[PDB]
């Protein structure tokens, strides 16, 4: 009983890393942005 | 890259003379987009990849049968369990 | 003088055939590269404690080793065990005995008994008084350290004797190197192969790696984080 | 503490048979396994063989098989081994060790294996050769010596058998900026070597310069002057 | 059994790191590894693949894994101008030596100061000849000769030459002899050696 | 003396007068499986020993048991009620329960050229 | 599919059945469609897709050369279709070998498997931990029935059971709860991978990354 | 009582830093570094798609 409670939780755990791998790690390049910032006039300073 | 978790953005690997290391993780190569408000790139070229995509659809349909389970052949325990009912 | 256990003096902890399996016992076993004290027939055979158990050995010419006494001083007191071989031919006796200044095999007794390449292996245990012997022979190469590998210990006796034994001494053919190592309560991992013979074990309390072993119940360990353990 | 003691160095012909000896001290001598080990000049080592000091059971090495042969007495406390119908290449250093020591006294606790404790090599020739002594040329540098060209001035020391060579300059009176160079078997199948003094003709010592030569199998003394 | 490097050398205070390997015909913790000083009989440094020969320097060290085994030597010193070996045994009783490492420390580099003896007249007057080129005070320990009259001589087979031998300059040393008859000799107007060295 | 299984149970003995090793198997036991038409269609039923031999126990033999009361056919309907390793039964032409290898769909071949 | 077998999968389909892998009231039931069955399906699904295009999901097979249906999957990702008829062989090259690697994929890596080994090692774990927890006693003086019942007369027997009952039943519940929370696992992912056959196979999928990295076109 | 929180292997700066990313890509090349290699265009013909 003990060990088989200790691998549930560890198999939550592990899976936290997972969830949240799937969801960010979407993208192979860590893609940065121009010095100069000519969006065509919309302003994206708030979310970058 | 990360090879082995530890936690904390810290990875571990066994690399050279060999021993294990331990690092923080890179996510991946940084890329400054060559963006300009009048460049575009196109492609002038393509590749078709087939790409491999591996799901469980089904499992092992077992069945445990309770009273041969927990008592199996003795008829004073298979008395006893009916008293934990349904 | 001292030399190192390596993985010698495991033996099979029950009566029991397993087979192509990993079992996790927990015994009173000779803990693996620990440290075995080495003795000489020749060119020093001391009262030694016996502890919790014994693991005896030698490498020897032929049959100069040639039994053990076992008690608590030795000196009719109480009842004590002598264990012997003479020829082919194994004798046992408990008697009250008062032995010899130096006891060798020259060239109230409630219980008694009888049935350069050689390596003797030996376990001695007496859990409850109950004087549990387990043995191995096999051939080697050169007769003067332990060889490292690994052959498990079968069981030979069992004497229901009910001793308090303390202390042990060897008795050899006066008119050659023996070595002795002490057991302590260990989990280990021990691998049956197909014809139920052990093969193989892990030490799970000795490093690491061993632990992770022992958690996996396997002795291949994929790469990985294991939790292994908890300290405190 | 332990002390492992050999023969002195040996030569012998290629076809001949040759003996090597080493007494031992310091430890109770029949306890230990006794070894023999080979080497060629600057090569890495090989095993030759062991025997039980207190038993006399031996065995040996694939390589020198039938060739070699070991013994050992504790009356003497010594070991002997012989090697047979020689060759050039059994030119080399021959060592006894021991391996299995119950305390590896002064050298470990707890043991496994390993050596122990070595002699200090017994050094063997085998040519086809025999004992003469050296012939000694005085030379110096370019077209004629010059007094600041002696910037290196020597002797070689040509044909001699066997070894020991052993020089000097200005009969003895001169060893600094001395150099001599190691000896080598030419392709007579005897030894030379040649010695050099590093400094020019601009002092007392070196308008006039002595190599101060010797080879001890002969006794023979040389005492030939550079200019 | 497989050791490498041939040899090794770096700085004072730094590392030098040498592996021994084979099958598993012979055994893992029977593995050990000696020094030699040139000249001296060896001597045993580490034995259980990892513990240190009493009285031996902490900086020494061993350890293995599986197939690879090794040596590590730390915070190196003039002592480490040595050849080490490790051996390895088994249950078949094979006492089994490496091919051997030689040590050294890393050195200032200097090019060779060379020289060159012809015959003097009591050679020559001794019906032979013996040309002597000397090679002195360089490192890396490398330096070479070539035999010349003045065009070409050093495929003559009866040319010899010394290895890189040490100094107390702690730089290196060679000489060649290039031996003929007094005819073979007197063929020739001038003698003359041409190096080789970092180039 | 004895052999084990990962239960701590006797997966083998050895005899203590004649000393030959035996091994032991479990009885064989199984489900009871009734297949029915609805009672407001017939009160006929077939069963289904689960993964027993039939020697055990209009009698026929699948992978998912011995099958009593149901007739085998050669023919391949829509899978009706399920039994198993692509075994189903019906109700069906005198009306009695079939038992026959599920039909996946009609066959296609479908009338591709360049 | 490959008539040379005696279940009739394709080449690619018996790399991944070789590349996968007590009876204590234990029993397994079998599936309801075979293997050869499922292989029968793959097969219709293969052989619609190739001859018909996406048109068997919308009605009857409606036949197209297999070109002109991946003309029109180039249309379906914005790419003219003149652009695969004028590059026919390198598009039809690079398919064919792109299929190749994908053998040697799966004949070198048993762990591109992962998933489906990982749930036949979840399975084969839960049910190895529910048998030896018959090895335990829950605190009863034997974890064996018939010891108690040949050591022990009724009265003090009954004790030493319930506790064998309590432990056995609560192993039982624990067993079954991790099997049901498994279940709805695997039918979260069965509910994809019936999602990804209609949209990925009997469709072209306009959704990004559903259809593996790139443009979908089959 | 033996309660122990564990790390997330991913810090919450490396979090940031991919969304730093998938902004970036999204602002400078569209929908394409999602299907290939990310492929400039001005922001203003990116919404005009
Ligand atoms: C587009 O790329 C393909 C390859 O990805 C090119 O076709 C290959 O070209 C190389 C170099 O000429 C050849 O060695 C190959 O044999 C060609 N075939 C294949 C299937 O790789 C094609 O030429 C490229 N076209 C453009 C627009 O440059
Ligand atoms: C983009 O939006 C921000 C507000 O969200 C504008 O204002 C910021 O930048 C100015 C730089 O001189 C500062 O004066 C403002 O105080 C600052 N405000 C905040 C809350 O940071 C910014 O000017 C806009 N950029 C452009 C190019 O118009
Ligand atoms: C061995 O000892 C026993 C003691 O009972 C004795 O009877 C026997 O004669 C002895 N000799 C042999 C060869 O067994
Ligand atoms: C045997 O036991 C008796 C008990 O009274 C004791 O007197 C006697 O000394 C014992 N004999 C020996 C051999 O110890
Ligand atoms: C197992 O037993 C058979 C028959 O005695 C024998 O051939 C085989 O070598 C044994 N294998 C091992 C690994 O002991
Ligand atoms: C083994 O013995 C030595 C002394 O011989 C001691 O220093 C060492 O700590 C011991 N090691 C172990 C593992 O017991
Ligand atoms: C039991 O008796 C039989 C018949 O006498 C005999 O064959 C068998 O060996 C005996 N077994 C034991 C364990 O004594
Ligand atoms: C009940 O059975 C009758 C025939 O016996 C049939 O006509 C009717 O449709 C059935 N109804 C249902 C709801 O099954
Ligand atoms: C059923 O039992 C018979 C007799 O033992 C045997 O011939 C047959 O092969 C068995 N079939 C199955 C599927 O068990
Ligand atoms: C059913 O098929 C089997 C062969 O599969 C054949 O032996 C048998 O005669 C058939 N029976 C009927 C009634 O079709």
């Amino acid at each position: 009983f003990c060990t088989q409670l200790n691998r549930a939780l560890t198999g939550i755990a592990v899976e936290q890393d997972k969830n949240t791998q799937e969801v960010f790690a979407q993208v192979k390049q860590i893609y940065k942005t121009p010095p100069i910032k000519d969006f065509g006039g919309f302003n994206f300073s708030q979310i970058l | 890259e990360c090879d082995i978790p530890i936690g904390a953005g810290i990875c571990a690997s066994y690399q050279t003379s060999q021993s294990i290391i331990a690092y923080t993780m890179s996510l991946g190569a940084e890329n400054s987009v060559a963006y300009s408000n009048n460049s575009i790139a196109i492609p002038t070229n393509f590749t078709i990849s087939v790409t491999t995509e591996i799901l469980p659809v089904s499992m092992t349909k077992t069945s445990v049968d309770c009273t041969m389970y927990i008592c199996g052949d003795s008829t004073e325990c298979s008395n006893l369990l009916l008293q934990y009912g349904s | 003088a001292y030399t190192n256990s390596f993985t010698r003096g495991v033996y099979y902890p029950d009566k029991v055939f397993r087979s192509s399996v990993l079992h996790s016992t927990q015994d009173l076993f000779l803990p693996f590269f620990s440290n075995v004290t080495w003795f000489h027939a020749i060119h020093d055979n001391p009262v030694l404690p016996f502890n919790d158990g014994v693991y005896f050995a030698s490498t020897e010419k032929s049959n100069i080793i040639r039994g053990w006494i076992f008690g608590t001083t030795l000196d009719s007191k109480t009842q004590s065990l002598l264990i012997v071989n003479n020829a082919t031919n194994v004798v046992i006796k408990v008697c009250e005995f008062q032995f010899c200044n130096d006891p060798f095999l020259g060239v109230n007794c409630t219980f008694e008994y009888v049935s350069f390449k050689n390596l003797r292996e030996f376990v001695f245990k007496n859990i409850d008084g109950y004087f549990k012997i387990y043995s191995k022979h096999t051939p080697i190469n050169l007769v003067r350290d332990l060889p490292q590998g690994f052959s498990a210990l079968e069981p030979l006796v069992d004497l229901p004797i009910g001793i308090n034994i303390t202390r042990f001494q060897t008795l050899l053919a006066l008119h050659a190197a023996y070595y002795v190592g002490y057991l302590q309560p260990r989990t280990f991992l021990l691998k049956y192969n197909e014809n139920g013979t052990i093969t193989d074990a892990v030490d799970c309390a000795l490093d690491p790696l061993s632990e992770t072993k022992c958690t996996l119940k396997s002795f291949t360990v994929e790469k990985g984080i294991y939790q292994t353990s908890n300290f405190r | 503490e332990v002390q492992l003691v050999e023969s002195g160095a040996e030569v012998k012909k290629p076809g001949a048979t040759v003996k090597i000896s080493c007494k031992v001290s310091g430890y109770t001598f029949t306890d230990y396994y006794m070894h023999w080990v080979q080497q060629a000049p600057g090569k890495g080592l090989e095993w030759m063989g062991l025997v039980d000091p207190e038993d006399g059971e031996t065995i040996y090495a694939e390589k020198f098989q039938g060739r070699v042969t070991i013994t050992a007495d504790t009356s003497t406390d010594t070991a002997y081994m012989e090697l047979s119908s020689l060759r050039s290449e059994d030119t080399a250093v021959y060592y006894c060790a021991t391996s299995s020591g119950p305390s590896r006294l002064c050298g470990g606790g707890s043991c496994y294996h390993s050596f122990d404790y070595w002699g200090q090599g017994t050094l063997v020739t085998v040519s086809s050769a025999s004992t003469k002594g050296p012939s000694v040329f005085p030379l110096a540098p370019s077209s004629k010596s010059t007094s600041g060209g002696t910037a290196a001035l020597g002797c070689l020391v040509k044909d001699y058998f066997p070894e020991p060579v052993t020089v000097s300059w200005n009969s003895g009176a001169l060893t600094s900026g001395v150099h001599t160079f190691p000896a080598v078997l030419q392709s007579s199948g005897l030894y030379s070597l040649s010695s050099v003094v590093t400094v020019p003709s601009s002092s007392l010592g070196t308008q006039t310069y002595i190599c101060n030569v010797n080879h001890k199998p002969s006794n023979t003394k040389v005492d030939k002057k550079v200019e | 059994l497989t050791q490498s490097p041939g040899t090794l050398s770096l700085s004072p205070g730094e590392r030098a790191t040498l592996s021994c390997r084979a099958s598993q015909s012979v055994s893992s913790s029977y593995l050990a590894w000696y020094q030699q000083k040139p000249g001296q009989a060896p001597r045993l440094l580490i034995y259980g693949a990892s513990s240190r020969a009493t009285g031996i320097p902490d900086r020494f060290s061993g350890s293995g894994s599986g197939t690879d085994f090794t040596l590590t030597i730390s915070r190196l010193e003039p002592e480490d101008f040595a050849v080490y070996y490790c051996q390895q045994y088994g249950s078949s009783p094979t006492w089994t030596f490496g091919q051997g490492t030689k040590v050294e420390i890393k050195r200032t580099v200097a090019a060779p100061s060379v020289f060159i003896f012809p015959p003097s007249d009591e050679q020559l007057k001794s019906g032979t000849a013996s040309v002597v080129c000397l090679l002195n005070n360089f490192y890396p320990r490398e330096a070479k000769v070539q035999w010349k009259v003045d065009n070409a001589l050093q495929s003559g087979n009866s040319q010899e030459s010394v290895t890189e031998q040490d100094s107390k300059d702690s730089t290196y040393s060679l000489s060649s002899t290039l031996t003929l008859s007094k005819a073979d000799y007197e063929k020739h107007k001038v003698y003359a050696c041409e190096v080789t060295h970092q180039g | 003396q004895f052999g084990r299984d990962i239960a701590d149970t006797t997966d083998a003995v050895r005899d203590p007068q004649t000393l030959e090793i035996l091994d032991i198997t479990p009885c064989s036991f199984g489900g009871v499986s009734v297949i029915t038409p609805g009672t407001n269609t017939s009160n006929q039923v077939a069963v289904l020993y689960q993964d027993v031999n039939c020697t055990e126990v209009n009698v026929f033999q699948t992978r998912a048991g011995c099958l009593i009361g149901a007739e085998h056919v050669n023919n391949s309907y829509e899978c009706d009620i399920p039994i198993g390793a692509g075994i189903c039964a019906s109700y069906q032409t005198s009306q009695s329960i079939i038992a026959y290898t599920m039909s996946l769909g009609a066959e296609n071949s479908v009338a591709y050229s360049n | 599919p490959d008539p040379s077998k005696p279940s009739k999968r394709s080449f690619i389909e018996d790399l991944l059945f070789n590349k996968v892998t007590k009876f204590n009231g234990l029993t397994v039931l079998p599936p309801l469609l075979t293997d050869e069955m499922i292989a029968q399906y793959t097969s219709a699904l293969l052989a619609g897709t190739i001859t018909s295009g996406w048109t068997f999901g919308a009605g009857a097979a409606l036949q197209i050369p297999f070109a002109m249906q991946m003309a029109y999957r180039f249309n379906g990702i914005g790419v003219t279709q003149n652009v695969l008829y004028e590059n026919q062989k390198l598009i039809a090259n690079q398919f064919n070998s792109a299929i190749g690697k994908i053998q040697d994929s799966l004949s070198s890596t048993a762990s591109a498997l992962g998933k489906l080994q990982d749930v036949v090692n979840q399975n084969a774990q839960a049910l190895n931990t529910l048998v030896k927890q018959l090895s335990s006693n829950f605190g009863a003086i034997s974890s064996v029935l018939n010891d108690i019942l040949s050591r022990l007369d009724p009265p003090e027997a009954e004790v030493q059971i319930d506790r064998l009952i309590t432990g056995r039943l609560q192993s039982l519940q624990t067993y079954v709860t991790q099997q049901l929370i498994r279940a709805a696992e695997i039918r979260a992912s069965a509910n994809l991978a019936a999602t990804k056959m209609s949209e990925c196979v009997l469709g072209q999928s306009k959704r990004v990354d559903f259809c593996g990295k790139g443009y979908h076109l089959m």
